[PDB]
């Protein structure tokens, strides 16, 4: 910014775009420093009641892998339902 | 002292804290290499700007190599360098008497003050290096002056080892490169057509390893070892051999020395490191002395390495693209002269 | 309480699609310019 | 016992392959010392080849031998198709490292744990 | 606690049975993790056959090889556990086929079944030392040209045995036995108390 | 068809270990004991084989411990004594197995502490 | 939802007008001239560079930068050698050995952060219970020699004293967040 | 010299390191700086030293100032309190 | 009819219904040699028969694409002959046989 | 064939690449890329490090998409712990994940041009990239290599000014894509250099395991962000930019579209980010808050144990793949019950792509190979690991 109008007009034209509206250099639009102090929210599990960990510890309630076909009519089954075709976009199908 | 712990490589300790005043030198570079490899504490007094001693930094490990600013005329600088060293090695030498330093200074004057302080400090041992065949009467001022020193330093520092190496063979050496660089000169003058000046080169490393071994051995005290080599040579084969590996024509033409000492005087006048020296010339045609003396290599623990073996590496830079790939086997060897 | 969050009502809308402008002189008209220069220049 | 054969049914057939590799390396040593401008002697290098080929002379099992040449062949390929520069090759010669004595008295004098 | 849909643990489970039935000569175990992931386990000889069936079967197309890896359980007689993770862009599902290979008992190569494996198989040889027969060009990929030893093996020291520095005397980089200036501090971290039955 | 070999799998030649550390390294197969500090026994379950300890000299510049032995920090964990012994034999390291020593059963009963005559 | 990029929906049959427009595009390099206009445009925009010594690129309070050890306002160094800063360091950088000081207090005889080993993760900042080791704002501590980069307790404590005022302000701004 | 009496012996060579350089040490030593702070005369048997500044201080701990002879000292600050 | 399939390399196959009917009938034939109760024969025969039946039943390719999924019809052709190739391969492999060899004990025990 | 190696120092070699080329004249008949020049031992070091102290390693595998990389480890470890991140954290990971894909694509499109010879696009976007890092630095303290996305949840709440600043960047960023759009998308010189170069057929791309923009560029429709929605990619709407033909142009155009589509996803995340906690509330998995550890004993014990020892994730193994900007980045983490992992195979979108260089660069000049590496967006950290 701080550009004489003519330079701006030359700029906008040569570029073909209103570069003034979206300048790259930042001027007094960037968040001021020393933004106010933050009081962040405490999440769940901070209840002082009905908060038993045994009821909220997925870490080791996990079990050893389930085993099928261990070494020690029927229809065909796929790894999973065949995938669904993606659909062309509607805002900008092409380009 | 420092009990030696470790497996033997870098990042290990050997317990040798050693001031080495002329480390930047061709021999020096090698001395710091082994000392650093072994894990010894090395203090390198330097005068040239830091840029030039960078090559020494990677050698040795962190906090194992310490560089101190030092001036030969200023006695105080030598004083603080040896403050905390227990081994002092002196490699101060030059071939061209410089405007502000005379052969006496570089060989006898300075190397005295140094050992003198070393004693005041209480260094266990001092190793002083002087050129081989150095009579107090030898023709070259250099050799004679060096002889003068080996005497003096003994009075400043008694029982100070005095290794006395021959001209050294190694990459970046003069003995081998000088002759090879005679290429620029269309003709390669050789006094007496390169005869009657049998010479015995010695690989730099051998010299270095020897020197280092001295530092870590009680057997050497007041010893004047002479690292010599694995084979002698009449200067003729040496010159041609060199030109042989360099793959450049060899044109031995005799030149009366009386006139040649003058050529040395000429380049000697050069402001920027004269390439040849009147004192050099004499030295080059100064015959290598015979080997009857406190032995050096082998005696100190390293078996000498023949010249032909590593010559290929020293003389390779002087070849042309055409011969670069050529190898030692293709080339012929020179002949020794037990004489 | 005070945490960094979208302003009430949400932020405004941001453009992502290419906005390259097809701005130029039509081809026939263009040819004429150069051709005219040559035609006149030759005369 | 009861092992499956990797490539060689028996030490005999396997040894055949070792012979081939030796030849390969033997024929190659000279070239490397020239294409890498290594400062070694062809004879010297060829002895090194022998050293290595025997360092593993004790192996009696056919499977171990077969892998050994597979690996050996791979090394040759890296040195004839040159992807391994001098630093790599010379390492074989252990040129810079200081040799350690194996004499008991020697070790006693130097290392806590021999 | 993560949300788990049993639709998948059922779909995948069934498929597992389907694969097993179709390839009973090699499938030893077929399990679905609690994380809804199938992991057919095959005898090493079934490497070629089981993969091919998955790459080219209408009811199980597993076109791309996500990864080929080899965990090393030193205790296990067959040290390595080659694991091949595959993806089916058609059925949006992944499966893992894992085999076992010892140090000197090579596995077949699947470069034929998936050419993606050309590189990963070289990676497994370089790091773990398993060998793959019929591989077009097996040669070290990640390690240095002269490296001796297979690095990711659990029996290989982290720091290794060789390190490099430049030596002036020889004016060339030179290996030396590793000498470290602060050894890796090996904190013992396992607690003497278990967490659950698992 | 399979071929027969009575040779103890020794693969010392393929592992890629420097000669010095295969012939001078003794490894001990032991089940770790419990630091008496804690009473948990989950670290006294699996067998471990650990290579012999080596030089740990002080570093001159910073005083940090420095080690020249590569196989020092390596402790491999093996589930059973038989499997660990196998690893030593094929890798060529010397082994000296120590039998697991488990606490002997001890009879305890709260009543005893209130014994008429103890 | 997918989107075709570079897919021509249909075959527009050449119409002279179309052909001319195209031929003109190839003959008189029309699109090439378009590209030149864009660069000429910026030539006129204000450059974004900053005088580096005089002006500095903005760093907010959480910037990790260079390690420092803080002290209590009274003057007692905060560290009590629990040594979990050593435990959680990913690179093995921090080396701590301790012994009971004469006062009887717990303190670290040696605290050495090897900055060349450190990868400035900022977990040590996280882990410390007394928050004695903090990631200080300074990023300009480039050193001529490798040894200078290794830092003992005295350098870090001195680093802490020099930057304590800003470190305190930075921790003041970000502690509610942590 | 340093906080812990770390003084290289007159013969040690690490002193070469300090040659032509400053051995970094801090004049402000904690052992002394804590002493200056006076004993806090609280009037409750057990008081707590949160470390000063709450979350910006050290883990909260309660000290028993019951011993009439001695004074409680926070294992963290070193601050002393007496009843 | 279509101009081209999304996939770059694949090319539009005219007479797609005929091409599929050829491939589908072939596979069914090869499967006829598999052991009678062989799992692959029963399972793939069921899949292929349903695919043909649909291909026979639907004369519109776009709806055919919906009925047996397959995205574009050209892909279904590639999948069918890929399966035809594997059916030939498995007859040689004989994977319908029992397990080649039981895993060494404790081979599959992960907690270790 | 005049063997010539594309040595590491060369700028087009990404710092470490030794492509042994066989030049049949200027036409190159074979490439044998010699990677390994940046193998750091990332996966043997992780075995010796606890799950939190190995997070940092994942920010250095692909070094241009740091947070998306650390969202793959975070999802894996989280799966093996059957714990899920809190709602705000999942939006923050999707917000930071798309800032990283804009950041990787600006890296890939502009450096590709630097290799071809266009120099200005790099400078215009790189200023837009430091604007973005600032967002990393303002949320984590590191411009890059943040360590913000933690195995459970993310580490710290967004500062109170970040979402406004991300709106201002996203508001004006599209013009910046539009600007290189004009300067490098229709230039006959770019099109000629990029169009019809390194075409890869659809089935060949699946067979070579390409799995990325390389998969989508040839028309295969696969995005792990819509197919297998990780985190919240089920509650954000975007269009995968599938290309049609596969030339290096269609792949460029796709990368430029994904930057645009990511601005659409970033918009939704700022518009709909929930109030809440940023890390799961299980002290066993995520470390206790600074105030709590300094006032409650259960929290100090949990802080001490978590930092010193670790999560101790339950024994199991998982392969979790997320759509990293380069392609499918997956971690096969095998876990014993111990706090430190047993194996961590980082699948790198890039090990597969570089393998394809020999097939893709077929019948191509020395110059085409520079474009072929550029269009694989290969970062050797991920390949070498
Ligand atoms: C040449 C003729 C003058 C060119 C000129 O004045 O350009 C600036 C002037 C304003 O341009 P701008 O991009 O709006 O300037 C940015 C600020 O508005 C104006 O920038 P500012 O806010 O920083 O204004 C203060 C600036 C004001 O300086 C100027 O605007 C005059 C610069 C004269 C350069 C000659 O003075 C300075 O900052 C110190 C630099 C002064 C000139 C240094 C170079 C002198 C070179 C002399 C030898 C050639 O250009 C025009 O008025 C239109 C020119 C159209 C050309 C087609
Ligand atoms: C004042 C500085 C002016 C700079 C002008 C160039 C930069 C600005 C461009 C702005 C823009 O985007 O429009 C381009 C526009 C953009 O058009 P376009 O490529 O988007 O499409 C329009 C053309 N059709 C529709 C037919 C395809 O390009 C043109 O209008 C055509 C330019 C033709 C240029 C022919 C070569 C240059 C001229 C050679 C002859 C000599 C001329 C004089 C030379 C100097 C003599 C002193
Ligand atoms: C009667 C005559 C009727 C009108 C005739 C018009 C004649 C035009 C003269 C030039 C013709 C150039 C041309 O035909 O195009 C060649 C090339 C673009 O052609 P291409 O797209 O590769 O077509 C492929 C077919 N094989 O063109 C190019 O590659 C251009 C590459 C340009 C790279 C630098 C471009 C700089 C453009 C700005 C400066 C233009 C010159 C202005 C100053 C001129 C002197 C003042
Ligand atoms: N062929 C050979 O090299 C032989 C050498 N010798 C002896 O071995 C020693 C080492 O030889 P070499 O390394 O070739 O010698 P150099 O020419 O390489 O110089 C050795 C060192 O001495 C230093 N030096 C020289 N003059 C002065 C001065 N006036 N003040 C301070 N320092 C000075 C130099 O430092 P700087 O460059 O920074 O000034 C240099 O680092 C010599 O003293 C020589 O007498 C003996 C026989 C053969
Ligand atoms: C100069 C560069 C040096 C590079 C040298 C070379 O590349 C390195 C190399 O030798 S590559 C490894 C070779 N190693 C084998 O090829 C296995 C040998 N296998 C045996 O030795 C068996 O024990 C056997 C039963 C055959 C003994 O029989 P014999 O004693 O050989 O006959
Ligand atoms: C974006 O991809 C890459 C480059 O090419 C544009 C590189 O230049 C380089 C290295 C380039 C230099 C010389 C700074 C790297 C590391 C890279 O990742
Ligand atoms: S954590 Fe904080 S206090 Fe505990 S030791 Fe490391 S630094 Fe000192
Ligand atoms: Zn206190």
């Amino acid at each position: 910014a701080s550009a004489t109008r003519v330079i701006q007009k030359l700029r906008n034209w040569a570029s073909g775009q209103d570069l003034q509206a979206k300048l790259q250099l930042r001027y007094q639009e960037i968040a001021k420093r020393t933004q106010p102090p933050p009081k962040l929210p405490v999440g769940p599990s901070h209840k002082l009641s009905n908060n038993y960990y045994c009821t909220r510890d997925g870490r080791r309630e996990v079990v050893p892998p389930s085993i099928i076909m261990s070494s020690q009519e029927k229809k065909a089954v796929t790894p999973a339902p065949p995938m669904k075709r993606w659909e062309l976009s509607k805002d900008q199908p092409y380009l | 002292a420092v009990i030696p712990h470790g497996k033997g490589g870098r990042s290990s300790v050997s317990g040798v804290v050693a001031t080495v005043f002329g480390a930047t030198g061709f021999l020096g570079r090698y001395v710091v290499n082994h000392l650093g490899r072994m894990g010894s504490q090395v203090i390198i007094p330097y005068r040239c700007d830091v840029y030039d001693i960078m090559h020494l930094r990677l050698m040795g490990d962190l906090g194992q190599l310490t560089f101190l600013e030092w001036d030969a005329r200023d006695k105080d600088s030598i004083r603080k360098a040896v403050q905390h060293s227990n081994v002092v090695i002196n490699l101060i030498g030059r071939e061209w008497e410089t405007r502000n330093f005379d052969f006496e200074d570089v060989f006898v004057n300075i190397p005295r003050a140094i050992a003198q302080a070393s004693k005041e400090a209480g260094v266990e041992r001092f190793i002083h290096v002087s050129h081989l065949n150095a009579s107090m009467k030898s023709s070259s001022k250099s050799l004679r002056s060096k002889a003068v020193g080996e005497k003096e330093v003994r009075s400043v520092f008694p029982e100070a080892i005095i290794i006395r190496p021959s001209d050294i063979f190694g990459r970046e050496d003069r003995f081998l490169n000088h002759f090879a660089n005679y290429r620029w000169f269309l003709a390669v003058p050789l006094v007496s057509l390169g005869f009657k000046t049998v010479k015995q080169p010695v690989y730099v490393a051998d010299v270095s390893k020897g020197i280092v071994n001295a530092t870590k051995d009680p057997d050497a005290v007041g010893k004047t070892f002479a690292f010599t080599g694995p084979n002698r040579y009449l200067l003729f084969h040496l010159v041609k051999y060199i030109f042989g590996m360099t793959h450049r024509t060899f044109i031995p033409y005799p030149l009366p020395l009386f006139v040649y000492s003058w050529i040395g005087k000429l380049f000697g006048l050069s402001p920027f490191e004269p390439w040849t020296t009147k004192d050099k010339v004499e030295r080059i045609h100064i015959s290598d002395v015979m080997p009857t003396d406190l032995p050096g290599l082998e005696d100190l623990g390293v078996q000498p390495t023949p010249l032909e073996l590593k010559s290929i590496e020293v003389l390779r830079r002087h070849r042309t693209y055409r011969w670069l790939s050529s190898e030692i086997e293709e080339t012929k060897p020179a002949k020794t002269v037990n004489y | 309480v005070k945490q960094d969050m979208p302003p009430p009502g949400g932020y405004g809308p941001i453009d992502y699609k290419r906005n390259l402008p097809r701005r130029g002189l039509s081809g026939y008209s263009m040819f004429a310019v150069g051709i005219g220069a040559l035609i006149f220049g030759y005369w | 016992t009861s092992v499956k054969p990797i490539f060689s049914r028996d030490l005999n057939e396997a040894k055949r392959r070792v012979r081939e590799l030796y030849r390969a390396w033997y024929r190659e040593v000279p070239n490397t010392v020239h294409l890498m401008q290594l400062d070694i002697t062809v004879k010297q290098g060829r002895d090194k080849v022998r050293e290595m080929f025997m360092k593993n002379a004790h192996v009696t099992d056919p499977r171990v031998v077969d892998l050994l040449v597979i690996k050996g062949k791979m090394e040759l390929q890296e040195t004839i198709k040159v992807w391994k520069q001098r630093t790599h090759v010379m390492r074989f010669f252990h040129e810079t490292e200081t040799p350690r004595p194996k004499d008991f008295l020697s070790k006693f004098y130097m290392g806590h744990d021999p | 606690v993560r949300p788990r849909s049993d639709v998948t643990h059922k779909q995948l489970s069934a498929f597992g049975e389907y694969v097993a039935e179709i390839l009973p000569k090699y499938v030893q175990q077929v399990q679905v993790s609690c994380l809804d992931e199938l992991e057919i386990c095959i005898h090493p000889d079934g490497v070629i056959p089981t993969l091919t069936f998955l790459r080219d079967h209408t009811n199980a197309q597993f076109k791309s090889l996500a990864d080929l890896t080899a965990v090393d359980v030193p205790t296990r007689q067959n040290r390595f556990e080659i694991v091949y993770n595959l993806l089916s862009l058609r059925f949006n599902s992944r499966i893992r086929v894992k085999t076992y290979a010892d140090e000197l008992t090579p596995i077949d190569s699947i470069v034929s079944v998936h050419i993606a494996a050309n590189w990963y198989e070289r990676e497994v040889w370089d790091m773990f030392g398993v060998f793959f027969f019929n591989h077009p060009d097996l040669r070290r990929i990640l390690t240095d040209y002269g490296f001796e030893g297979h690095p990711f093996r659990k029996d290989f020291p982290l720091t290794g045995y060789v390190e490099l520095r430049y030596d002036d005397e020889v004016k060339r980089v030179v290996a030396e036995p590793v000498e470290l200036a602060q050894e890796f501090r090996k904190f013992d971290l396992n607690s003497p108390w278990e967490a659950f039955p698992a | 068809q399979l071929i027969t070999v009575d040779e103890k799998l020794d693969i010392t030649t393929l592992t890629g270990v420097p000669e010095e550390h295969i012939k001078t390294r003794k490894v001990r197969i032991f089940v770790p004991a419990r630091n008496n500090m804690q009473s948990g026994v989950n670290n006294t379950k699996k067998w471990k084989m650990e290579f012999d300890t080596r030089e740990r000299w002080e570093n001159p510049l910073m005083g940090w411990a420095s080690t020249a032995d590569p196989l020092s920090n390596m402790v491999l964990t093996f589930s059973a004594k038989e499997d660990a012994i196998a690893f030593a034999e094929k890798n060529g390291w010397s082994y000296d197995v120590e039998e697991k020593k488990v606490p002997k059963p001890k009879s305890k009963s709260y009543g005893a502490n209130f014994s008429w005559n103890k | 939802t997918y989107k075709y990029v570079n897919k021509k929906e249909q075959e527009s049959e050449v119409d002279m007008k179309s052909a001319t427009d195209n031929a003109a595009r190839i003959l008189m390099w029309t699109e090439l001239i378009r590209g030149l206009g864009m660069t000429l445009s910026y030539l006129f925009r204000e450059p974004a560079t900053i005088n580096y010594p005089f002006e500095k690129g903005p760093l907010s309070p959480r910037f990790r930068g260079e390690h420092a050890l803080r002290r209590y306002p009274s003057g007692e160094e905060r560290c009590i050698a629990c040594k979990l800063c050593e435990a959680i360091c990913p690179a093995q950088a921090i080396t701590i050995e301790a012994e009971p000081r004469a006062d009887g207090s717990r303190r670290t005889t040696r605290y050495d952060i090897d900055m060349t080993k450190c990868i400035y993760c900022g977990f040590c900042q996280e882990a410390c219970p007394v928050d004695a080791i903090v990631e200080g704002p300074n990023f300009e501590f480039s050193t001529e020699t490798h040894e200078e980069l290794l830092y003992n307790k005295e350098k870090l404590l001195n680093n802490g004293d020099k930057w304590e005022a800003e470190i305190a302000a930075n921790i003041q701004a970000d502690y509610l967040y942590r | 010299i340093t906080h812990t009496g770390q003084v290289y012996d007159e013969k040690d060579y690490r002193r070469v390191r300090f040659v032509d350089r400053q051995k970094e040490v801090n004049e402000n030593f904690a052992i002394d700086l804590i002493a200056q702070q006076p004993v806090n005369e609280v009037e409750h048997r057990i008081i707590a030293c949160d470390g000063g500044g709450g979350a910006l201080g050290h883990p909260k701990v309660y000290i028993n100032l019951d011993k009439e002879t001695k004074t409680g000292t926070c294992g963290y600050c070193g601050l002393q309190f007496k009843q | 009819l279509k101009k081209t399939t999304g996939l770059v390399g694949l090319a539009v196959c005219d007479t797609p219904h005929e091409r599929l009917t050829i491939l589908y009938t072939k596979t069914l034939d090869i499967l006829k040699h598999f052991p009678k109760h062989a799992a692959y024969r029963k399972y793939t025969e069921q899949i292929t028969n349903e695919k043909l039946d649909m291909v026979k039943a639907e004369p519109d390719v776009k709806k055919l694409e919906a009925l047996l999924q397959g995205g574009e019809v050209e892909e279904v052709i590639l999948q069918a002959e890929k399966e035809l190739s594997l059916a030939r391969k498995m007859l040689k492999w004989k994977p319908w046989e029992p397990l080649v060899e039981e895993p060494p004990a404790n081979q599959w025990k992960w907690p270790i | 064939n005049m063997t010539l190696n594309f040595g590491p120092q060369h700028p087009a070699a990404h710092g470490v690449l030794r492509l042994v080329l066989e030049l049949s004249g200027e036409m190159v008949r074979k490439c044998d890329p010699h990677i390994g020049l940046l193998h750091r031992g990332t996966e043997k070091l992780i075995e010796y490090k606890t799950y939190l102290q190995a997070l940092p390693y994942f920010d250095r595998l692909d070094y241009v998409s740091m947070m998306c990389n650390e969202q793959a480890y975070s999802i894996a470890v989280e799966k093996l712990l059957n714990i899920q991140p809190p709602p705000r954290a999942q939006w923050i990971r999707v917000l930071f994940g798309e800032i990283t894909r804009i950041l990787n694509h600006i890296m890939a499109v502009t450096t590709h041009a630097l290799d071809i010879g266009a120099m200005t696009p790099f400078f215009w976007m790189f200023e837009e990239r430091e604007k973005m890092f600032e967002f990393y630095e303002r949320v984590s303290g590191a411009r890059m290599h943040a360590a913000y996305i933690r195995p459970g949840g993310v580490h710290q709440d967004l500062p109170l000014g970040l979402l406004d600043d991300i709106y201002e960047f996203s508001k004006n960023f599209s013009l910046r894509i539009d600007e290189v759009e004009e300067m490098l998308t229709n230039n006959r010189i770019w099109r000629n250099r990029t169009v019809d170069i390194g075409v890869v057929t659809a089935e060949d791309a699946l067979n070579y395991g390409f799995s990325g923009v390389m998969l989508r560029g040839s028309g295969i429709q696969w995005d792990l962000r819509k197919t297998q929605p990780y985190d919240v990619y089920d509650q954000v709407e975007f269009d995968v930019p599938i290309g049609s033909r596969g030339d290096c142009y269609d792949r460029y155009l796709c990368r430029v579209e994904e930057m645009r589509q990511s601005l659409r996803i970033i918009e939704q995340c700022l518009n709909k980010m929930p109030p809440g906690e940023i890390k799961v509330d299980d002290a066993k998995v995520s470390p206790p808050k600074r105030a709590e550890m300094k006032t409650s004993m259960e929290s100090l014990i949990h802080h001490f144990k978590l930092y010193t020892e670790g999560y101790q994730v339950p024994p199991g193994a998982t392969y979790t793949a997320i759509e990293a900007p380069k392609g499918e980045f997956g971690v096969y983490l095998v876990s014993d019950g111990s706090s430190r992992p047993y194996r961590c195979k980082i699948k790198a979108p890039g090990f597969a792509h570089l393998a394809g260089l020999d097939k893709m660069s077929k019948g191509h000049m020395l110059a085409d190979v520079v474009a072929i590496i550029g269009t694989q967006d290969i970062v050797f950290g991920e390949i070498d690991r």
